[PDB]
């Protein structure tokens, strides 16, 4: 796609080889593709280019010191406040699977160790029903006008 | 191994003796550790096909079913008629050896009392109602099946037979990982489907493969069954009341004869030498 | 769905759908781009390959692997085999109102099983709540929850008769034949292990050397009637395979 | 004897002399890793081999290259202690110094233009603990050695695979160490085929023609010649007499004047002898004898130069006539035969469609890369890279050695790349095997299996990393700068480190080490496996790889293995097992020199063992003379026999070498079945240390060695006198004989207090020495978790009677007394760790505080103002250890709850309870609270208190180290001033500070003074710098996972007692469970009044085949009787000499026991302490196959004044009457297993549910319910209880609105069931519909 886009942009009167001009276009296209796609949760290009720069800087720092790059140390090459690097690091979480063999064989998948944290406990339903009955009977024990005005309020 | 472990556990073992015994020990562990999976797979496959075998009727009123016989063949009687028919229901009016003495109106529950009555008599074959012979559609009827084994009475409708039968035959799966005829007891010698003929010595010999030797007791029921091949030689005839411990039938394990049932002149016919046969003579006897 | 550690985890079906939709819209763009037919043929081929991988990954060609270099589980793999929905989620399911313990020997009657007290209140806890509500010692359900959390003597007073005449099913994996499930009348015991009548051990093919045991409780009245009239150990004396007894002393 | 041996002497019963001591049990790991670490310039093993296998690496143009010069390991940044404290891998950095060499094409050899030499950094290598383990992510992990098929050539056969014929289809295999394989396969039609990486079969003529081989030379190398001559009239043959091997005379064989074999007659060997005798070679043959033979040479007519007959062509009479008329009376043909020389290659040529190298290479390319069109250059390039490129193919020295030896070659060293000669010889050997000359070898023979330790896998992974590096350097060189391209910028360290870390921890052979017992440590570190990469899997395992090959004797124990699916796949090497330089298991042996068993030890491998004949360790030597019997039981050629005195060549080193370390611990092993011995050795590894270690009375003599070899006890490196003992530290002043003339020579031993295990068990070390007593080199100082005075102690030992008691021991069950629980014999300690994590959620950062909503202050009374539970405060299940609150999000309220809010006015703020709670059923004491906080965020006052405590502890301990160092350094610092004159009147009188200003003298003492001043300057500037480093590392922030602020780890210790249901077991596979705890008065008791505390079923002995437990019981009773007499007489103190006499008489009872212990060399205090140590009963020793017979135990119990039979009468404690028969009462060593009851306990009423299918989960730890398995469904439906299973699969697990209504109306007192469609069926319907197949529920 990048090549066919670059086809028309080439001019023979420029006096250069086609590969030199086509290389930039195909490289930009493939970088854009790996940018938008190739990730479950899409990230804007600014953050991914910054994390690529962070990886390059970390490689450079491990080249000389031999230890891990301290965020305070990384602030010297990033030339930006140390909150931003941490915010970028927060995004590096890559979804893994539901079917990783968390045990030893193909019998204990990760999908069987996740709890459905969106349903109310049956105790909660029982308590809610009891509270509803209690409210009904206590409202029946009040004056009709007060009961109806509270219910509509 | 031809070198055994001459010692015992009480006296202790030698190092090489223990090493040798470890072979059998590890193999025994291995077969147990492996074949139980095949046992489970067998159980699953058995119960899969036995899904919907459930009783739908009590009696479909079918015709005759399966003939029953003891297992006297080969060796001694292992399971007699007593237990092999206990719990079944007959398919026809079985009568005692005394003619016109009938115990069943084509169907009855063969509990222990009827079994005692029949074993007192000399009956050896009964028509009993089978599951396969049932004419019921999409199921089987109780009278074609027989009485229950968990309760002892006749099976009532509603339960499932396939699942319990598959479990019953699959549970022991883990436990089952691995020239002459001499009569043994006195009786009458009977020949079943015999092409009898008389040899040159006047005795009785056989010229067929579908013949069997039977030992009839004083009652009439067969006691022992044996196989006699084609072209064998017998030292006794049919209907001979003889005691055990006698070699009655003889045949060469290798030499299979083409014995002639008739007597007459023997001239070599259709025998052309050089195209179908070769001229070879015995170098010692000459015959 | 999110994880506790701030990460995420999802089914590979998401990856397959993403791939198919991506190359689908790519082909949509290429069709109106009037590109040479070779690239259109290639894109159609990869569209077919992706949809086939979605339907069944390791079927037609090379299995499409994920980030962990493992083959991705297509929706067909979720419906077939031992790991499919049919065998491990439809025929055999996880169950509630159950417990697991170690086995031990007992003086007990033939129809009695020793159930420890600690699991007794846990299993019949809803029954305790209901009985406490009907008995009037607890104004509200959560008050009963607090009371059973406090294990006061009243909860044991309720337990002694709530469990009475209420059979409990006992199971020993693997269950070879029909006698693998037995209904016993519970008897409260102060310990931790399930006490078992020795005579039934031969029926279970179970030996007291650390073998575990599972306990289930029936809820509805029909279930209790079936357990008492059909699943009680007294009813089961002879094998379904053949009529000899199974309760012979070992 | 050593001094500590005098404390307690274990009487032995060994008869045969002990010639060789047991080797160090962990040599296999330490030596292998040393081979991976040490730098050997001339030997290529480890890092240097991996570097030299890839380096040097040149650019594509060749204008630049990299030269590896040297490498080095930096010192580890963290010690193992803080490594496991901080959860970080105990690793060390790697620094590699290398060079750059750059070429230019303007000069033909302009090599010297630019050189860049420097030291760069790449990768981190995890180190090995001095105990021989690994520390990864703060957890102790081990790597088990692997057993795999050796590289080289192998030959195999078929047994019944070809059902049509039943023939044996021999085949050959070339298996490299790394790279593509090769397979030669036969066919039922007798054809040779080749296969590459299990691919389809191609005729061997293809691989032959791929090597520039003409048909002529191929059939010349694969056949012999038959010569045909034409004497202008007839046909003349030069006959080899040894070629008519019992064949049939097609024509009438004649001679110069004699006729030998008539037509249609077999050729006898007598005729062969006659032909040899008369020496006749040239024989005339008719035309028919020639019809059917294949020419071995192409023939043309030189008149016109056109082919007359091609090679490998079966000639006829017309072809012979054409050859004759063309002037060719010298013909050569292939020599065919039915028995010895089969024409398989001829038929393979017949099937071959290829006619030259190009066609063969084209077919090879089509095979390897289908669909892709071949070219003129790709095919031979791929063929060369398949087997002729060093980078992509390797055989290694081991593989080359085995390949050469299998082919009868004399060379040991060779090349890792195949040559034409190698494959030609392989094919020739395969053809010889097919014909009959030769035999097919065996796969599972230990000579064909190889062992691979941790170091080899590590070097393989480092080689993989180097390949990943070169995959980028090859482009960086060709596209990068030529003068300013500094090497350090163009090398990436991530891939090598990532690969090595993945191997260390994420592989299959690396796993958490078992840490229950020292025995478990030894048996797991000494482990042989056949799984993982390059190995088998349990599903693919048959029977040949599981059973015991006869060569396993002395190399692999046949008695120890897991009894699950992997019985034959996991093993352990023998006690004396070792490893060759090639990785083969070899055992020691004693040479026999003409009937004399010399004490020099040889080492024999599996392959060479079969050549000789080996006498087992059961023969007896007559005082360095000869054997006792003329015929001796020996073994050779893989089978046992009898041999004369001079026939035997070797003798077993020891009787124990057949079994492993774990199996050697079992006493009286030779009296037990292998089935029970297997499980006893397995379960002996599940022991749990008790409160105190109890010495086993019936031992085996191996405990004192395994205890020190496990490294868990405190062993003294150098002998000396104990100077300072405490609960935590030991200080010893070493003798002057070991004084290094420069330093103090006073060492320290810092013990380790209670610490968590990998199985949540306690580890403790307590000193077993006192003040002011001597210690020797290699001697014990403090006992380990499960050791007693340098002897292993897994479990306890107590009385036992074999009597069926009221059915409480019905089926292997254990009956126990209340006394053993009273005195806490089996009491255990468990230590757990709980983690509370604080993160910064987008709704707000989590905060740990002592202020929590809706909680009683009584619960908070155990927390400080920082919200962390106090150290040492008791805690129970349900309490709060740390108060953590998270910002609660905006919640949705129903009308009722907000109505209550209005009624009472309370408002729940932006706070949610996320505090850690003690797991239910846990009651214990807090031991340690370890809190880590991220750098940048302020730390709580509790963290400040922890930090200041650590600072003061570090300062105090470092100052103590310095003072102890100087207390011995002064022996030189002062003595140098003492040299050249003593001044005790003024030197010692003045304080040490005023010793540098002593009497002035010549310049030599001034040089001494300046050297001492430099020493004191070193002293000054060595200590404060370390103190500053320690302080700044403690105050340094801690790196944590992103998203977290601070983490709190709390250690909880739980004291565990015995419950009915706990898994008891012995050392003979006789296990069981506790059934009832029994009061003391109800137990059987002897007339003396002592009640037996353990009751066991007697019927479990005979069928189980384990009789050795009875002998162990009798031996224990005899030992306790001796000890009882000793303590009874000790209470009265008759005489020290009397005790000496009695103990001397006690130690000499065996007929020919090994040791001759004399007490006259002992002092009165030495015998007093000894008697006090064995006051509870003198221990006994018993080798596995040298056990004491019945006479020895009879005599021992006679000495102890006990009944000879070994059984005594008992009185029932319930009613007080004697039993009708005597009951065997003795002392037995019982174990405590980790299979407990509470940690198996579980019961679920209503809890979590899954996400995709909403079923209840499984597993006690996460509180999930049992799986109502598939078979019990079959059983329940067999019963006919439809409603029960309907509830099981409808209302229990898979009804969102079903179980809720069930719970509601159950609480309402109405047990009515309402059915519903299972949710797991709706998910199934939706999935199958989404698959593209329509599906509907057919409503009425």
């Amino acid at each position: 796609i990048g090549l066919m886009k670059a086809v028309d942009k080439f001019e023979y009167r420029r006096g250069y080889k086609f590969s030199t001009y086509a290389t930039w276009w195909i490289r930009q296209a493939i970088t854009r593709s790996i940018a938008d796609q190739a990730r479950t949760i899409r990230i804007p290009v600014h953050m991914i280019e910054t994390i690529n720069k962070l990886n390059r800087i970390s490689r450079q720092m491990l080249q000389e010191m031999g230890r891990e790059p301290t965020p305070e140390e990384l602030a010297e090459r990033m030339l930006m406040p140390e909150d931003k690097i941490r915010k970028v690091l927060k995004i590096a979480k890559e979804p893994i699977s539901m079917e990783t063999p968390i045990g030893d064989d193909e019998d204990s998948h990760l999908g069987d160790f996740i709890e459905d944290t969106t349903l109310e406990l049956p105790l909660d339903s029982a308590t809610t029903e009891s509270l509803r009955a209690a409210t009904h009977d206590v409202l029946a024990g009040l004056t009709a006008r007060e009961a109806k005005v509270l219910r509509m309020r | 191994i031809e070198t055994p472990i001459t010692a015992n556990f009480r006296e202790g073992l030698n190092v090489l003796q223990y090493f040798i015994s470890t072979h059998g020990a590890r193999k025994g562990l291995a077969d147990t550790a492996l074949k139980t999976a095949n046992s489970g797979y067998l159980t699953r496959r058995l119960v899969d096909v036995a899904q919907d075998l459930v009783v739908t009727e009590d009696d479909c009123g079918t015709h005759e079913g399966i003939m029953m016989t003891p297992v006297i063949e080969g060796g001694d009687v292992k399971e007699p008629l007593r237990d092999r028919v206990l719990g079944r229901v007959t398919a026809e009016d079985v009568l005692k050896p005394g003619t016109a003495d009938i115990l069943v109106p084509r169907n009855t529950l063969l509990h222990e009392q009827w079994c005692d009555l029949l074993e007192e008599n000399s009956v050896d074959a009964v028509k009993v109602r089978s599951v396969v012979s049932c004419d019921t559609d999409f199921g089987v009827c109780a009278h074609c099946y027989g009485r229950d084994l968990a309760r002892g009475h006749i099976i009532n409708k509603g339960e499932a037979i396939g699942v319990i039968a598959a479990q019953s035959i699959g549970e022991p799966g883990t436990q089952l990982t691995m020239s002459s005829i001499q009569v043994k007891n006195k009786g009458s010698i009977k020949l079943s489907n015999v092409k009898s003929v008389v040899n040159s010595s006047g005795k009785l010999v056989i010229t067929s493969r579908n013949t069997e030797l039977k030992l009839i007791d004083e009652f009439g029921r067969t006691k022992e069954s044996y196989k006699v091949p084609y072209g064998a030689v017998l030292a006794k005839g049919d209907g001979e009341q003889v005691a055990g411990g006698e070699t009655v039938a003889n045949w060469d394990p290798h030499t299979m004869p083409v014995i002639t049932e008739v007597s007459g002149f023997v001239r070599f016919t259709d025998m052309i030498d050089g195209q179908t046969i070769t001229r070879q003579t015995d170098e010692l006897t000459g015959l | 769905v999110p994880l506790d550690g701030g990460r995420f985890a999802t089914s590979d079906l998401n990856d397959l759908y993403r791939r198919v939709i991506n190359r689908n819209n790519r082909l949509k763009r290429l069709l109106d781009l009037a590109a040479p037919d070779i690239i259109v043929r290639n894109e159609k081929r990869m569209l077919q390959e992706a949809v086939d991988a979605l339907l069944d990954n390791g079927r037609r060609g090379r299995a499409i692997t994920g980030s962990n270099k493992r083959p991705l589980k297509s929706l067909a793999d979720m419906i077939k085999g031992k790991q499919g929905r049919f065998r491990q989620n439809l025929l055999g399911k996880r169950v509630d109102y159950s417990g697991r313990s170690v086995i031990t020997v007992g003086y007990l009657r033939l129809h009695q099983c020793g159930l420890p007290k600690k699991m007794a209140l846990e299993l019949f806890k809803p029954f305790i709540y209901g009985k406490l509500e009907l008995r009037g010692l607890a104004t509200t359900i959560k008050a009963a929850k607090k009371m059973v959390e406090r294990e006061e003597a009243v909860v044991w007073d309720i337990l002694d008769e709530v469990i009475r005449e209420h059979p409990v099913l006992l199971n020993r994996a693997p269950t070879l034949h029909r006698l693998g499930i037995q209904a016993f009348e519970p008897v409260l015991i102060e310990g931790k292990a399930i006490q078992l009548h020795p005579l039934v051990c031969a029926a279970y093919n179970a030996d007291f050397d650390g073998d575990q045991m599972a306990v289930h409780v029936p809820l509805t009245l029909e279930a209790q009637l079936e357990a008492r009239a059909l699943m009680m150990s007294t009813n089961n004396i002879l094998s379904p395979a053949n009529g000899e007894p199974i309760i012979v002393p070992s | 004897y050593s001094y500590t041996e005098k404390k307690r002497i274990r009487k032995d019963f060994g008869k045969r002399p002990q010639v060789l001591d047991v080797p160090y049990l962990l040599s296999i790991q330490l030596d292998s890793f040393q081979k991976f670490i040490e730098q050997d310039p001339e030997g290529q093993y480890g890092l240097e081999a991996a570097f030299r296998s890839v380096f040097p690496i040149q650019s594509y143009s060749g204008n630049s290259e990299l030269q590896y010069v040297s490498y080095r390991l930096g010192e580890p940044v963290f010690d193992v202690q803080e490594c496991q404290i901080r959860g970080v891998t105990y690793s060390a950095p790697l620094r590699v110094k290398l060079r750059l060499v750059i070429y230019e094409r303007e000069a033909p050899e302009g090599t010297v233009k630019d050189i860049k030499e420097q030291e760069v950094y790449m990768g981190e290598i995890p180190l090995m603990t001095d105990n021989g383990t690994f520390v990864i992510n703060g957890t102790e992990r081990v790597i088990v050695s692997q057993l795999h098929r050796s590289p080289g050539v192998f030959f195999d056969s078929d047994k019944g695979k070809t059902h049509s014929s039943g023939k044996v289809l021999y085949n050959a295999r070339i298996i490299p160490y790394r790279g593509s394989w090769l397979d030669f396969e036969f066919d039922p039609k007798d054809n040779l085929f080749v296969r590459i990486d299990r691919r389809r079969k191609l005729p061997a003529t293809i691989i032959l023609r791929a090597l520039n081989y003409t048909t002529e030379q191929i059939l010349d190398l694969f056949f012999e010649k038959v010569i045909f001559e034409i004497r202008d009239n007839k046909l003349q043959m030069e006959l080899v007499p040894e070629r008519l091997r019992g064949e049939t005379a097609s024509f009438d064989i004649e001679a110069n004047g004699k006729v030998y074999v008539e037509k249609g007659r077999r050729i006898t060997a007598r005729h062969i002898r006659q032909l040899e005798k008369d020496d006749v070679k040239l024989i005339e043959v008719p035309v028919e004898y020639i019809a059917g033979k294949v020419v071995a040479k192409d023939y043309i007519d030189e008149s016109t130069g056109e082919l007359i007959c091609a090679a490998n062509m079966e000639l006829s009479l017309d072809l012979l006539a054409k050859l004759s008329q063309s002037g060719h009376k010298r013909i050569e043909t292939l020599f065919t035969n039915d028995l010895d020389h089969g024409p398989y290659i001829s038929e393979t040529l017949r099937v071959d469609p290829t006619n030259d190298r190009l066609s063969a290479l084209v077919e090879i390319y089509r095979m390897m890369r289908p669909g892709e069109p071949p070219t003129r250059e790709a095919a031979e390039s791929l063929f060369e890279n398949l087997f002729f490129s060093e980078d992509r193919y390797d055989l290694s020295a081991v593989g080359r050695m085995k390949f050469n030896r299998s082919l009868l070659r004399e060379e040991i060293e060779g090349s890792g790349i195949l040559s034409k000669d190698d494959i030609i010889d392989v094919m020739k050997k395969l053809i010889d095997i097919r014909n009959g000359k030769g035999e097919v070898d065996d796969i599972d023979h230990l000579g064909n299996r190889r062992i691979r330790s941790v170091g080899e896998m590590a070097e393989n992974q480092f080689r993989v990393g180097l390949v990943r590096v070169e995959r980028a350097v090859k482009e960086r060189l060709s596209l990068g700068d030529l003068d300013t391209l500094m090497p350090q910028d163009m090398i990436n360290a991530k891939p090598i480190s990532a690969a090595v870390k993945e191997f260390f921890g994420s592989s299959q052979l690396s796993q958490f080490m078992v840490q229950n017992n020292p025995l478990s440590e030894i048996t797991h570190k000494r482990r042989i496996s056949a799984l993982g990469p390059g190995g088998l899997t349990r599903e693919r395992a048959g029977f040949e790889v599981r059973d015991v090959h006869p060569t396993h004797y002395g190399r692999v124990c046949p008695i120890e293995t897991p009894e699950g699916p992997n019985i034959g796949l996991i093993n352990s090497l023998s006690v004396y097992a070792q490893t060759n330089e090639y990785g083969f298991l070899e055992t020691p042996y004693r040479k026999v020199t003409d009937g004399v068993v010399t004490d020099e030890i040889h080492y024999l491998s599996a392959i060479e063992e079969g050549n000789y004949v080996i006498a087992q360790a059961n023969s007896n030597l007559d005082e360095e003379g000869h054997f006792v019997e003329d015929l001796v039981t020996c073994r050779s050629k893989g089978e046992s026999s009898l041999f004369s005195r001079d026939q035997v060549d070797y003798m077993d080193v020891s009787t124990q070498q057949v079994v492993s370390v774990g199996a050697s611990l079992i006493p009286f092993l030779e009296h037990d079945d292998a089935n029970r011995a297997l499980m006893g050795a397995n379960m002996q590894r599940q022991a749990v240390p008790t409160l105190r270690a109890d010495k086993p009375l019936v031992g085996t003599g191996m405990e004192r060695a395994v205890a020190v070899d496990s490294g868990v006890t405190a062993v003294a490196k150098r002998g000396g006198v104990v100077q300072y003992v405490d609960a935590s530290r030991i200080v010893i002043k070493v003798n002057e004989d070991e004084m290094y003339p420069g330093e103090a020579g006073i060492d320290i031993y810092n013990l380790t207090k209670y610490t968590r295990s990998n199985q949540n068990t306690c580890i403790n070390q307590m000193p077993c020495v006192s003040l002011g007593e001597p210690v020797e080199r290699g001697d014990v100082l403090a006992d380990g978790p499960s050791t007693d005075l340098g002897e292993l102690a897994l479990g306890q030992n107590m009385r036992v009677a074999f009597m069926p008691w009221n059915g409480y021991n019905f089926e292997d069950s254990i009956l126990v007394s209340e006394r053993v629980v009273q005195e806490d014999r089996f009491t255990t300690i468990h230590i757990q760790e709980l983690a509370c994590v604080s993160r910064d959620t987008k709704l707000g950062p989590e905060e740990i505080t002592a202020d929590i909503p809706n909680v009683g202050e009584a619960a908070l009374s155990k927390l400080d103002e920082s919200g962390i539970v106090y150290i040492g405060a008791e805690v129970t299940g349900g309490d709060i250890l740390v108060g953590k609150v998270t910002p609660k999000g905006e919640t949705q309220l129903t009308p009722e709850e907000k109505l209550l809010r209005a009624i009472f006015g309370e408002k729940a703020s932006d706070v949610k309870d996320s505090s850690l709670r003690v797991p239910n059923g846990v009651s214990g004491t807090v031991i340690d609270v370890q809190v880590f906080t991220r750098d940048g965020v302020e730390k709580d006052k509790r963290a400040l208190e922890i930090e200041e405590m650590q600072l003061k502890q570090a300062k105090k301990d470092l100052s103590e180290e310095l003072q102890i160092l100087e207390a011995g350094l002064f022996s030189r610092i002062r003595a140098v001033l003492v040299a050249g004159g003593v001044e005790a009147e003024k030197l010692d009188k003045l304080p040490r500070d005023r010793w540098l200003e002593l009497g002035l003298t010549d310049e030599e003492k001034q040089n001494q003074l300046e050297q001492l001043a430099e020493q004191y300057d070193e002293l000054k500037h060595e200590f404060e710098k370390k103190l500053e480093a320690k302080r700044r590392k403690i105050t340094q922030g801690d790196d944590l996972a992103p998203g977290v602020l601070k983490i709190v780890k709390v250690y909880l210790a739980v004291k565990r007692r015995i419950q009915p249901g706990d898994k008891m077991a012995g050392r003979h596979g006789n296990k069981g469970v506790i059934s009832k705890i029994n009061p003391i008065e109800d137990m059987p008791y002897d007339e003396n009044g002592t009640p037996v505390d353990i009751v066991l079923n007697p019927l479990g002995v005979p069928s189980r085949m384990n009789i050795g437990q009875i002998l162990e019981t009798h031996l224990g009773m005899a030992a306790k009787g001796i000890g009882d007499k000793i303590n009874a007489m000790l209470k009265q103190q008759q005489e020290v000499a009397k005790l000496r006499e009695f103990i001397q008489r006690a130690y000499d009872l065996g007929a020919d026991v090994r040791q001759k212990v004399d007490l006259s060399t002992f002092s009165d205090e030495e015998v007093m302490r000894l008697a006090e140590n064995l006051r509870k009963g003198m221990p006994i020793a018993t080798p596995v196959f040298d056990g004491a017979k019945e006479a020895e135990i009879k005599e021992l119990l006679k000495l102890g004044d006990l009944p000879t039979s070994g059984q005594i009468r008992l009185y029932d404690g319930r009613t007080g009457e004697q039993f009708e028969r005597p009951v065997t009462v003795g002392y037995m060593y019982m174990l405590k297993l980790n299979h407990l009851v509470d940690d198996k306990m579980h019961a679920r009423s209503t809890g979590s549910y899954s996400l995709v299918t909403q079923q209840p989960l499984g597993g006690k730890a996460q509180f999930g319910g049992q799986r109502f398995g598939e078979m019990e469904v079959w059983a329940l439906e067999a019963y006919g209880a439809a409603y029960t299973l309907q509830e099981m699969l409808t209302v229990k697990s898979d009804d969102v609105n079903g179980r809720t209504k069930m719970y509601k109306n159950i609480v309402d007192g109405n047990h009515q069931m309402e059915p519903g469609m299972p949710e797991s069926f709706n998910v199934l319907l939706k999935e199958i519909r989404s698959l593209g197949i329509n599906i509907e529920l057919e409503d009425e």
